[PDB]
């Protein structure tokens, strides 16, 4: 497959490293600091949402909407990763503490799984709109 | 929507 | 092919 310009593919590798980062940066990060890595992760998500969401109405409509859906999808699953963020704060210094963040790490994860799935719903998506 | 939603979540964070 | 290699790593 020809990574010319396929602007997705390359925001996808970027919002994943950003939750590989947080993965193994959170281990030795202080509270503020979670706060960041996420505004990180929140980011990259930004700049992909938004070319998928261009290349949009050139896709049978059909796959138009199996992929808008795993976008309001990606949505969910990052607002869980905040909540799951705030927890991790107001619990820093607790004994629960190290429990958030696993779930902050679990959050992250699922983030950037249902990310790669929104990869392959736009390939499938492009193939149809060939056989066009 | 999901953009406005999307930076929502973001102005919230950022907050 | 990156992007199937860091996603291993997650793993």
């Amino acid at each position: 497959l020809d990574r010319t310009d396929d602007l997705v593919y390359l925001n996808v590798m970027e919002l994943v490293r950003a939750v590989l980062e947080l993965k193994n940066e959170l281990s030795q990060l202080p509270p503020e600091g979670y706060v960041v890595v996420v505004k990180n992760v929140g980011l990259t998500l930004r700049k992909l949402i938004g070319s998928v969401d261009d290349l949009l109405p050139s896709l049978p409509s059909s796959s138009r909407t199996e992929i808008e859906g795993t976008q309001k999808l990606l949505n969910k699953d990052l607002a869980e990763l905040i909540n799951k963020m705030r927890l991790a704060q107001q619990n820093a210094v607790t004994s629960l503490s190290e429990e958030a963040k696993r779930q902050m790490l679990t959050a992250s994860h699922t983030l950037a799984v249902d990310a790669k799935n929104l990869l392959d719903a736009v390939d499938q998506a492009k193939v149809l709109a060939n056989l066009a | 929507s999901n953009l406005s939603e999307l930076d929502r979540l973001l102005l919230e964070l950022n907050a």
